[PDB]
């Protein structure tokens, strides 16, 4: 019965807490790496024309 | 000769472009005078041809082209300096706030000052007992260096600077800190906190303040630490003191620049922020330590908010790059009730070892330091590990690290802010944390200390 | 002769007209002030010029003159044990010169003493043919490293009049006949800091250097003549690196270059380094080693001028057959001067700002190190380790100027923020670090010592891999279900990492390591693990192990902290692991 | 011959009042002290004309220097005397050796093959490398890239395939053409000395630009190589083999030159037009109808941040024909050559395998290898996260597997030469291990026959 | 019309003057050598000029010749069993005519044979008036399909002569009294490729296509004039699905694109093709088949054009009243044309760096596919069904 819930715990640690971190902190990242890419080239555009 | 110009091109933000123009030279002060009388100081950002390009401190609000008039007063910007200025308060530009005597200025000086060549600078190793045993012992002070606090909006900075403006003191000498207070956008209440502070220590007597508040025009921001570091350079080796600087709020002063560089229409970097931050920022934090042969010293720490908390944020990041260590404080810390709120991994003095020791502070500095510190993330790490697993879940000898965490941040690193320990007992402390850790975990302490100091 | 006038003052950066008998890359005297300036862009008589100096003042009609000659540098004695300036401007004497405790402006100083007496001593013999590289002479600038006097680059005759005596770099000690005509040379020689010094061919560096550091000798090396990069975050660690290198290495000269960083740093070596006595050398460590200081709030365009003014000083002293380590704090500083230059001109930026060649200059320069014959009948060996500081927004090495660095130099020191918040230091990232050398220093090393040592290397990287392999998925899962086997794996990386990667600098046995003890450390730890394995396939249980050899692996943490003299006690501990391991089994 | 140069902004210089000049063109610049540097045309206008120089423009008076319009491009001057020589970027001498007279003069950029002109590879190319001439087969014709990263040893890889690369039969025997770009000397000397030390020198052609070479130099290089390659394959019926290094420090080359002409870079900053380019450049592979001789390209990248999804591993996994990946997490563990089978692909293996050119047990026993060790590293993962005890009796026998797999199959050593019956007679003795049960992707008319 | 004079060239891009005569997205020869390019701006009487070909060897001075049309296509008899490009370059004429095995630069040679004799069978008399869409005869093209002659687009009048025989792709077959005047009608018209062609009316695609394919057929199917999307990872075995949809559906004509396809894989494409079989007559698939094939080192042009060339020719056979089926591989493939195209004229990145009227590009070819009534008097009703292949990375 012990092992179960030490086993429950991590299977609940996992799933509610650890994934979900994961999940959308990667979220996170590819938007702000997206909103960074299109930064730039919207600085290169306004060097062009100076 | 007055030389004065009544050819104003462009009005454009706090940029002006002035026409027909002769013998200016880059970066000199100047003054607008506006059509109702108004006057406005400036400074030469660029020349070329007939063409000058200035910076206009206060704005360029409701100035009228044709009427107004811009003067070329043939030198960049001073600072009229003075040991008169000991227990007075001035503003961004340097101008009396206190409504006090008028200033007899010693001698004028180029706020830009100089680099101290790097063969007659005297290598800063003299230890300052700050009471704070976050920094007194992991993250020492030593006289003459840079070290900022790293922090964020709404958390407890100006609680520690105004906490080691009062403790510190070097150790077997009866020498006190002359204050350098610089204001940098920061608004009422974050400024009379300082105010009040120094008053009810009596410091203020032994201080100099430069005020450039919330409400003050942001292109002051740029001249504002210029000012207070070339006071506390002229106090320091013209006039023999040992200069304490706190600046704050730097990450104001950024974005000053960047406002500027904005308007120019510059090259952008990273988030708008110009290509020369780390340059500029570098020109300010350099400015302090000791001179072969002198007497005096500069002692600068900064204070900045990192934005979003993010210290790889161009201004911390950069400042990092820079200052010779920093202070971090984090969120969390302070939401524990930890004061002052010191996450000492993040953090660094790399001017501790040359500061620390045998006559300096103790023979078992350096050891207990980093035993503390190898100890405590670890410990930390046994934290995080038990809050997502459970208490039963981790290694017997890791929960001893655990328990030694919670109480190395309780009871070490929350002290409070009017809680002045001296190197000593900071250092029995440490010995006592240590004790709750197994002998044989101590691997990075040699025997000759353990028989001795382990209780 | 032709005299420019500014049109333009903006920053570093100044434009003046009426310069087209001038040309590109030459230096100039700017403005009433006359600071030192260098030609970068030329439009039809209007000439682009950075300054090297401050240009606050400095407006529209002032005059420019050019020198007519490119940024270079003086070579001859009276350089070691020196501290230059980015434009190689001796600081010291600046010091005394100017009377002041700062740097101003317009102040014009010869690199080297000219008034100095030295003595030189003519080895070669007068109707001698000489070329380029020769050496006709020496001058014991200190009394360890022999400065040999070199015929110039571009000098080819026989020798007519050559004597011993006491010279200054001045005085014609020796006289050239070519076909061009009589030639005097004196012991002084000019150069294009820009221009690499040519060669008689480069060579394959084999050699690996000792550092003394654990971490690098052991598993990342780098051959004298190699090329290695540090980059990492602040507070990561890489000036101290650097300072344990330039301190400890085999290397017969050491050129520091303070690019764009911390004064105090400067202000640290001039004074630790003359204390540092090398026993067997018996001499300064001051006095093999040459600073070129150029701090981060000295003029910017300065940055640059110290990365070629240093390496060609390298390239001087690896002409005479001397191992040289070029020390570069910070490449980064030059690469943001680059930068800011690069938008000052509105130029078209490349990722993160820097200019698109960046990765070319880069590449120029990291070349110009390695091993090689030099030019002369000698035909001498001489060599150039570089070893370069790079510091990423944010340890962020995904930016342009490590990326561009890794492309071009073969030791990668990748540090690590966890580790440094974590103390260990060296903070270098094992898993992330690498070196092209490996291969060819294990065969090194498997000879000199006779030992399988490249076996050793390996299965130590190999456990410290499969350690971050168990770590990836413990992070996750927890502690509860890993096998004896994998627990004793994380044991014996553990010991890998707090007995033999983590080294303290400040210590004074710790701060050295040599190849003898690396090689016990290292034996001592693999045997622990090697005979605890045997172990639990005998039946015997991970904790019954270690709960028996709490003191034998005591020994093993406390084994780099062993004198140099009494290694004797760290192969011992091979004797009592096996000795205690079997007595486990019972 | 022109005196007139107006502006000298970096190494870019602008010649002006110039007439008949064609972009990519060659030019000559005497300056004043007489010094020769030559150039190339990036843009060209009406009156003006703009211009690199390779060796740079320092110490350029540029009222007092002439320009000279050669009045043609980069070209190549090619000779059946090219085999065994070392050239470098430009196809200029590196060696020392008797210099080359030219039969001809050729343009480096090619030409589109006809779809409807191309032949299908055909033939296994035995490369003694277990992990390609089994897992992921190089046929004759194909482009097989090399997915690497920095510090890994595709180095000592490229040594090894241009050292035992052959086919079987076909007496007739390989031309290879080893291009080197904007590689470090140190790099550069090791594979000159590698063709020297074994002989494969005398097979084989060099083009050696190195990292300080001019970014003009290391884009040609490619161009030349392959130019030299096509010469020899569809002039002279040599089957050839193409290896180039390193295919990123190309992409940045472009990059320097594209800022100069002031384009606005795409995705990651590079070229808009870098697709197009690297097409240009990899589909110049494989056989012709009509023709006797072959193409066969090897394009090695080192991926920056070792990152699958940067543009360059990126669109060039869209070109070539698959790819062979190196992963450091083999490398750290002494795996050599580290090549990761599973994320590498080769998309024309199925064309040179089986009887008559490999034996009939090499689809199958690929496809098995391939399961298995997946399944290992399967087995491998479950006894940390469950533990010792969760593991089956077979499951033990598949991380056993790939272990053995890693360290005995894949692990052979970058001089060691497998012959494919070695490497396929190997490949059984591993499925050995696993019960005749387990092996169900392969025929039991296949299996009695081969299995140990 | 006026030839142009190039005032600069800089990488792909390309300026001229006395291009006032010319227009907008005009398809172009640059150069003495007279490479592929297309007029993308123009300020007064200068153009600037994407080429889709090396730039390299050109240089100002040299003229500029406009096609005085958009990219284009051919469309009449001779163009089915043949293999084009993305921009309509017959691939077995190159073969012949240049005698090499490579597309030259500057090469230009005409989609259709405009020398070979038909058969033209008049179906419509005297005194007709016809409007565009009518059939006023038909060519037996291959030995499966019937080629239907039909009017132009914006032809409206009475026919005054027509009569059967042999002619070329250039005799006048047909004479119309319009309103303008008296028009004489050949046995080609040219469309240009992102224009679609104009219907009557267009329905709802709601009868099912037999492909004879259970899965297809029962689970996921498709109408005459529905689209589906297809996936291809390796290993997969798209090419024998593909093959199945090409020669089972009961569809008139199939049109396959290839779009920046591996040259080697675009290889297996152009070769196992011809060896299809129809089932219903034996012969090869081809007889009712057009290829469209571009390679990876093919202008982006045809790359990008690929799709629009494929379906117009689609559109053209739809339009006789046949069911057309579309075939595209790759489309993942033919966005990377449409990229690289965004990034070269410098445009604000989208999602992923594609341009951010992708979208647009791709509803304009998927809706141009479907259901329709033909233009005519006859209402006729022909559909295009789009089996578009995504290889995403
Ligand atoms: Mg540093």
């Amino acid at each position: 019965a012990e092992e179960i819930e030490k086993t429950r715990r991590r299977v609940n640690a996992l799933e509610y807490m650890t994934i979900p971190q994961l999940e959308e902190t990667i979220y996170y990242i590819k938007m702000k790496l997206e909103e960074n890419e299109r930064a730039e080239v919207t600085r290169l555009i306004k060097v062009k024309n100076m | 000769m007055i030389k004065e110009y009544r050819t104003i091109k462009e009005v454009v933000g706090p940029l002006m472009a002035v026409e027909k123009v002769s013998g200016v030279k880059y970066e000199e002060l100047i003054e607008v005078r506006m059509q109702n009388g108004e006057i406005r100081r400036g400074q030469v950002l660029e020349v070329q041809e007939d063409k000058a390009m200035v910076q206009i401190f206060e704005g360029t609000s409701g100035i009228n082209l044709k009427n107004s008039s811009v003067r070329f007063l043939g030198h960049p910007l001073q600072l009229g300096v003075s040991e008169d200025m000991i227990g007075r308060v001035f503003d961004g530009l340097g101008r009396p706030k206190d409504n006090g005597p008028e200033i007899l200025p010693e001698k004028y000086l180029d706020i830009n000052g100089e680099v101290i060549n790097p063969i007659a600078r005297d290598y800063p190793d003299e230890f300052i007992q700050t009471g704070i045993s976050a920094i007194d012992h992991l993250n020492t002070l030593v006289r003459g260096q840079k070290l900022p606090v790293f922090s964020g909006s709404g958390l407890p900075h100006k609680e520690l600077a105004a906490q080691i403006a009062r403790q510190a003191t070097v150790l077997d000498s009866s020498d006190d800190f002359a204050v350098v207070f610089a204001a940098i956008g920061i608004t009422f209440e974050e400024a009379e906190f300082f105010m009040e502070d120094f008053r009810q220590t009596g410091a203020i007597d032994r201080s100099v303040m430069f005020m450039n508040l919330a409400n003050d025009p942001a292109i002051e921001r740029i001249a504002t630490p210029r000012m207070a570091l070339t006071a506390a350079e002229y106090l320091a080796y013209e006039k023999g003191m040992h200069v304490l600087v706190i600046m704050t709020d730097m990450t104001n002063y950024a974005e000053a620049l960047r406002e500027i560089s904005a308007a120019r229409r510059e090259v952008p970097g990273r988030r708008g922020y110009p290509g020369y931050l780390y340059t500029n920022l570098a020109t300010l934090f350099e400015r302090a330590g000791r001179i072969r042969g002198l007497k005096g010293s500069v002692t600068q720490i900064p204070i900045l908010t990192m934005p979003e908390d993010d210290k790889t944020h161009p201004i911390p990041d950069l400042t990092g790059y820079i200052t010779e260590g920093q202070i971090i404080l984090t969120r969390e810390l302070y939401k524990s009730g930890i004061q002052p709120p010191i996450d000492v991994l993040p953090s660094l003095s790399r001017l501790k070892d040359k500061g620390t020791g045998a006559g300096k502070t103790r023979e078992d500095h350096a050891a207990t330091m980093n035993q503390l510190f190898a100890a405590y993330a670890q410990g930390k790490q046994a934290k995080e590990l038990a809050v997502v697993l459970g208490e039963s879940a981790l290694s017997d000898i890791d929960k001893i690290y655990a328990k030694f965490a919670e109480r190395f941040e309780n009871e070490y690193v929350n002290q409070g802010f009017y809680t002045n320990r001296t190197i000593t007992e900071t250092l029995d402390l440490g010995w006592e944390l240590l004790a709750m850790l197994p002998r044989t975990e101590l691997k990075r302490i040699k025997d000759d200390l353990l028989d001795k100091y382990l209780p | 002769m032709q005299i420019g006038k500014i049109i333009k003052v903006s920053g570093p950066l100044v434009m003046a007209e009426n310069m087209s008998e001038a040309s590109i890359q030459d230096m100039c005297l700017v403005g009433d002030l006359g600071v030192i300036g260098e030609i970068i862009e030329m439009r039809q008589d209007v000439a682009s010029i950075q300054v090297y100096e401050e240009t606050s003042g400095i407006g529209p009609g002032e005059p420019v003159r050019s020198t007519g000659e490119a940024l270079s540098v003086e070579l001859g004695p009276g350089i070691i044990s020196q501290m230059f300036d980015g434009i190689q401007r001796p600081l010291d004497t600046f010091m005394e010169v100017t009377q002041s405790n700062f740097l101003g402006r317009g102040v014009q100083l010869p690199a080297l003493d000219h008034e100095k007496q030295w003595w030189f001593e003519a080895t070669i013999e007068e109707g001698t043919e000489v070329s380029a590289g020769d050496i006709i002479g020496y001058v014991d600038e200190t009394k360890i490293i022999q400065h040999k006097i070199m015929v110039p680059n571009g000098i080819k005759g026989t020798v007519q009049k050559i004597e011993s005596g006491s010279f200054t770099i001045d005085d014609p000690i020796c006289v050239i006949e070519t076909e061009q005509g009589l030639k005097e040379l004196t012991m002084m020689q000019k150069w294009p800091v820009r221009r690499g010094r040519p060669i008689k061919q480069k060579l394959n560096p084999d050699v690996p250097m000792i550092t003394g550091q654990r971490v690098i000798d052991t598993f990342f090396p780098v051959t004298k003549g190699g090329a290695a990069a540090v980059p990492g975050p602040f507070g990561a660690g890489k000036t101290v690196v650097q300072h344990q290198i330039a301190k400890w290495s085999d290397v017969d000269l050491v050129v520091y270059v303070g690019c764009g960083e911390r004064g105090n740093e400067m202000t640290d070596v001039v004074n630790e380094f003359p204390e540092l006595i090398d026993p067997n050398t018996g001499e300064s460590l001051m006095e093999r080693t040459v600073l070129i200081a150029n701090t981060s709030n000295m003029p910017v365009a300065a940055r640059e001028a110290s990365i070629y003014t240093g390496i060609t000083i390298a390239e001087y002293f690896r002409d005479m057959g001397y191992d040289v380590a070029i020390m570069a704090d910070s490449t980064s500083r030059w690469a943001e001067a680059l930068r800011e230059m690069s938008g000052r001109l509105e130029e078209m930026p490349g990722d993160e700002g820097y200019p698109a060649y960046l990765g070319s200059r880069l590449a120029e320069y990291y070349e110009r190190s390695g091993r090689v014959i030099a030019l002369g009948s000698d035909q001498r060996e001489g060599s150039i380790t570089a070893i370069s500081a790079v510091s990423p927004s944010g340890g962020d090495i995904s930016e342009p100027v490590t990326q561009n660095t890794l492309r071009v130099v073969k030791v990668f020191w990748g540090l690590d923020s966890s580790l440094a918040q974590k103390r260990h230091f060296p903070s270098i990232n094992w898993i992330q670090s690498y070196s092209l050398y490996s291969t060819e220093v294990g065969r090194y090393m498997d000879q000199i010592l006779q030992q399988d040592w490249s076996d050793m290397v390996t299965e130590g990287m190999r456990i410290l891999q499969e350690e971050e392999q168990l770590n990836e998925i413990v992070r996750l899962v927890g502690i509860d279900s890993l096998s004896d086997n994998d627990r004793l794996t994380l044991e014996v990386a553990k010991s890998i990492r707090e007995d033999y990667l983590q080294q303290n600098a400040f210590d004074d046995v710790d701060t050295f390591t040599s190849r003898e003890k690396q090689f016990n450390m290292l034996k001592v730890i693999l045997t622990f693990g090697k005979e605890a394995r045997k172990a639990l396939s005998l039946g015997a249980y991970f904790n019954e192990i270690m709960e028996g050899t709490v003191a034998v692996r005591e020994r093993i943490s406390r084994s780099k902290y062993i004198p140099e003299e009494e290694l004797a006690k760290i192969s011992s501990i091979n004797e009592e692991i096996k000795e205690t391991i079997q007595l486990i089994v019972s």
